[PDB]
RNA sequence: CGCGCGCUACACUGACAGAGCCAGCGAGUACUCCCUUGGCCGAGAGGCCCGGGUAAACUCUGUCGUGCUGAGGAAUCCCUAGUAAGCGCAAGUCAUCAGCUUGCG
């Protein structure tokens, strides 16, 4: 009568750099919602940060969320 | 067998539409349309190049799935395509 | 370019002797005002079409709020009849 | 020919270019004194440089094989993950190239997609009429020979990957029936000592491999930039 | 000395040569098998003469077909015409006329276009 | 229902283009007048040639 | 002038006029090749002026 | 004989193979959750109810196929189990989060029968296997009650058993006579 | 300025990546899209080199999912079987036609 619901609160709106609305869609379809970010650009961001395309937005830990917000500031520091 | 896949050699017994569906026990419920819904001559796929628009009431002889396919290819952008329509009929029957 | 009403065209239609009472867009304006302010429109269960004498059939979206004044309504109706659509 | 003249000339030339920001190729213009007639001498070659021409940070190779494309694609899926699978985006047989890519827009999209190209020596005879003129004649992005030659008659796969590693950064050599040619040695963001080393080994390999009746047929090699003047190295 | 029958098949601009000889039971079209050569939905148009006649008639023959011209649909109709006419002509020449007549009757009872190609002329309502 | 405002010009006529930027409207007007004058000149020159 | 594209009979001729106004003036004119082939100016061409 | 079994974990189900034991397909059409991934006794059609209340039924082939046949959004509150009938191919049952278990048929857009009577969350249920037990349903709830219904008379439960614990699991025995209700520490 | 005739754009009939598979008419020692920054050999005119501006369709398998990323009013006209409609490839025939024409599948 006690099973951990530590993951079951995921379908809520996440906040990010510019957009205050970013819900669960996927990991690469959630990156398109930020303005200036493209559909071919969003796949390059995910292959560097060792995040899987299978996961959603909201299935990421408080460490793994911010790793995509540093690398969206400087695309030159991580090679491109 | 000459050259036949396993599904065809399995249903080698009778005439089956799309090699899966039989025509044996099919009853037309209305008495008036038994002449005009043609299930008497069985067909394998609805793509049959038959001249069913030569003269009057010749479309009362082509099989009813061919009628369904030829009426599925009905708008401005689905006009020429027949393999799309027989694929739609196959997927819809599945 | 203005709708043919009984305000200023009373002299033209009275001179050409053809039914001064027929050219009334004010009936359409007040009735469309009634239907857009009615709560069955605000609930969303109302769908409204207009048929004119020329054979023109206009769908009016429930999500529009019309100009309440007849001058702006007449200009909007002229633009609708000539451009076949009004974008928001 | 002494390389000190090449070193002082290329240093003066880099000063002339400068006085991202450069991003211009530097080449040397070969001249010969007699006409070129042998269609086997007209074959495109590669010269392996000691300092390789390509940066290899994000560039994508396209690899053009001849006979089964499924065999070569399975070899790409088989052999090497570190350097090769990040670069080899496409493996196209010549049959699939002549089938799928005949349109101007399609070959323009391929030319804009890939970064550098590699082909086999039994295909680069066919390639200027398979790939378009907008691919081939215009700029430097044009296929380099990789010898994939001994069910396709193929060299063994470690030698294949060794050849592709040698041929990614190699310098392409086209010869022409006329007497003047030009051959790229590097960019202007490079060091002039590396430049002079590249020019020296290119002079050695160009004469003693490609130009026939070698140092009889040689004429002046003038080091040139994109829009600047040429500096002489007689030969 | 060898038993060999060459039969043609025709549609709009798609033509098919089928050479039928004494064999083990294979059917090849352009050097590839019959279960390979077609669009994936028109193979049921190709297998129509085999399923009409049964496989026991095709147990003894080997048919080799070449096709040229037309589109996918015209080539499929040419292949099925060449198959049907080819086995009927082999049974005409090398086994009994009663078997030839039985095969012709079954094929004509299903679809006459397996044996006689009907071209589409231009004669609208004059 | 979230109602919206119908976008329309008050003094409407089919005889006039509507554009906010006078620069783009004036450039399109000059292109149209240049096309009209070029077509008139070509028609007069061709009839004089015949 | 100089031929630009050459079909069986109709050839497009480039380095002769500067504008479609000049061609419309010289419409129907008797043009000639150096070889002796006669011909007639038919129509101004739109896209290369 | 088939080589398919389905395991649902979180917002996706994953149809596994029996022989290869690999994830053969991963279906993540669901918005929020997927609470039981149950495939039909024919073996081509998977039903799964979400946390938003909808249940989606979709065809899977042997390979990567997820074509949606039907969707029902009548519960409007989560559905925890949705089970096929072992004999008929189109009849299925649903125990939702509110109070209801209910019988659906696949062609219809309406639940064919409705059964109420539970007072808490109902979260486990099954059909009754047997030649004589053609249409009987058992479901246990979180109100410490196991109820078995006849599907012919949609009134109350035919039989009811009250336990001491929130009833977590239910299975009937294949003879159709006895039944195991798993509630708490017993 | 007006009128039509063609052409183009306007999203579920979607986009991306692969795999496979189909035509017919077409061969005058004849055909080439510009114009230019530089340098070679050029007393001079030029020639070189390097930069800048056999189908479409169809079939099968995967990856993502409606997102200024909206198929045309009154009228008026045409059309009954290889016809309407989609698609490409080729030619340019003493009149007409490259802003297109006519064939061919």
């Amino acid at each position: 009568s006690l099973v951990s619901g530590e993951k079951t609160n995921f379908n809520h709106i996440l906040r990010l750099l510019n957009t205050n609305v970013d819900g669960k869609q996927k990991v690469v379809y959630a990156l398109t919602q930020i303005k200036g970010v493209g559909r071919r650009y969003s796949n390059l961001v995910c292959k560097k940060a060792d995040v899987d395309l299978k996961k959603r937005a909201g299935e990421l830990t408080s460490e793994e969320l911010e790793r995509l917000v540093t690398i969206i500031q400087n695309p030159l520091a991580y090679k491109i | 067998y000459d050259v036949l896949p396993k599904e065809v050699l399995a249903e080698v017994g009778s005439v089956k539409l799309f090699n899966r569906w039989s025509y044996d026990d099919i009853e037309i419920r209305d008495i008036s349309l038994t002449d005009y819904i043609q299930i008497r001559a069985p067909v394998y796929i609805p793509h049959s190049a038959g001249r069913y628009a030569v003269k009057r009431f010749r479309k009362a002889n082509c099989p009813i799935i061919e009628r369904l396919t030829n009426s599925l290819m009905m708008h401005g952008r689905n006009n020429g395509k027949k393999l799309m329509a027989v694929r739609i009929v196959a997927h819809a029957f599945e | 370019y203005t709708l043919l009403n009984s305000d200023e065209h009373i002299g033209i239609m009275r001179k050409m002797n053809r039914d001064i009472s027929d050219a009334r867009p004010d009936i359409t304006h007040q009735c469309l005002l009634t239907l857009l302010d009615s709560p069955i429109n605000k609930a969303g269960k109302l769908q409204i079409y207009i048929q004119t004498a020329k054979g023109v059939l206009i769908e009016v979206s429930p999500t529009v709020r019309i100009p309440r004044t007849f001058k702006r309504f007449a200009g909007l109706m002229v633009q609708l009849l000539h451009r076949l659509s009004i974008k928001g | 020919v002494d390389p000190d003249q090449t070193l002082k000339a290329c240093k003066a030339l880099l000063a002339h270019i400068k006085k991202t920001v450069a991003e211009t190729p530097i080449w040397l213009t070969l001249t010969t004194k007699k006409h070129i007639h042998d269609s086997h001498r007209l074959q495109p070659g590669k010269i392996i440089l000691p300092h390789p021409l390509n940066t290899s940070e994000e560039i994508s190779v396209c690899l053009i094989t001849a006979d089964p494309q499924r065999f070569y694609k399975n070899a790409v899926a088989d052999e090497f993950p570190e350097d090769l699978r990040a670069k080899i985006g496409r493996v196209i047989d010549i049959s699939h190239l002549k089938a799928k890519f005949k349109a101007y827009e399609a070959q323009r999209k391929l030319f804009s997609e890939h970064d550098v190209f590699l082909a086999d020596t039994r295909i680069i005879n066919r390639l200027p009429k398979a790939l378009g003129k907008t691919f081939y004649k215009t700029t430097t992005k044009r296929p380099i020979p990789v010898v994939l030659m001994a069910n396709a008659n193929a060299r063994p796969i470690p030698e294949i990957v060794a050849e592709i590693r040698k041929a990614i950064g190699a310098a392409l050599v086209h010869l022409s029936p006329s007497t003047n040619t030009a051959i790229k040695v590097g960019y202007a963001n490079w060091e002039p000592e590396k430049l002079a080393a590249n020019i020296e080994t290119v002079i050695r390999e160009l004469v003693e491999r490609f130009v026939p009746q070698k140092w009889q047929n040689v004429r002046n090699f003038y080091v040139k930039g994109p829009e600047t003047a040429a500096l002489p190295i007689y030969q | 000395s060898v038993q060999a029958v060459q039969v043609f098949g025709k549609k709009k601009n798609a033509t098919a040569v089928a050479r039928c000889v004494q064999g083990k039971g294979l059917i090849k079209v352009n050097g590839k098998p019959l279960k390979l050569f077609a669009p994936e939905i028109l193979r049921a148009k190709l297998y129509e003469p085999i399923l009409i006649l049964g496989t026991d008639k095709f147990a003894d023959v080997d048919i080799r077909i070449r096709v040229a011209g037309g589109g996918h649909t015209s080539q499929v109709y040419a292949v099925r015409q060449a198959i049907a006419k080819s086995i009927v002509a082999y049974y005409a020449k090398y086994v009994d006329e009663h078997s030839k007549n039985l095969l012709k009757q079954e094929l004509i009872q299903f679809d006459r276009s397996l044996l006689v190609a009907d071209p589409r002329r231009c004669e609208p309502k004059k | 229902i979230k109602t919206y405002i119908p976008k329309f010009e008050d003094d409407f006529d089919p005889d006039k283009h509507y554009d906010p930027n006078r620069e783009r409207a004036e450039l399109a007007k000059l292109k149209a007048e240049h096309k009209r004058e070029r077509k008139g000149a070509l028609r007069e020159l061709r009839k004089d040639a015949q | 002038g100089t031929p630009w594209k050459i079909f069986k009979n109709t050839a497009f001729i480039k380095d002769m006029f500067n504008s479609s106004l000049e061609i419309a003036k010289f419409e129907g004119a008797a043009i000639r090749t150096v070889s002796g082939i006669r011909g007639q100016i038919k129509r101004a061409l739109s896209k290369p002026e | 004989t088939n080589d398919l079994f389905a395991v649902t974990a979180g917002p996706r189900v994953e149809i596994f193979s029996i022989r290869k034991r690999e994830p053969l397909k991963t279906i993540g059409r669901f918005d929020s959750e997927a609470h039981c991934g149950e495939i039909r006794p024919d073996g081509r059609v998977l039903v799964a109810g979400e946390d938003t209340g909808r249940m989606q039924v979709f065809d899977v082939g042997q390979g990567t196929r997820a074509v949606i046949l039907k969707t029902w959004h009548i519960h409007k509150q989560p559905v925890w189990v949705t089970k096929w009938s072992p004999t008929e191919l189109t009849t299925l049952m649903s125990c939702s989060d509110d109070k209801t278990v209910r019988l659906w048929d696949l062609p219809s857009n309406d639940p064919t029968r409705l059964f109420t009577g539970h007072t808490d969350y109902v979260r486990c249920g099954a059909f009754m296997p047997g030649s004589a037990n053609s249409n009987l349903l058992v479901s246990g709830s979180y109100d410490e009650t196991v109820r078995v219904w006849d599907a012919r008379a949609p009134g109350g439960a035919v039989m009811t058993f009250k336990h001491a614990d929130p009833i977590e699991d239910v299975l009937p025995l294949p003879s159709g006579t006895t039944l195991l209700a798993a509630s708490g520490n017993a």
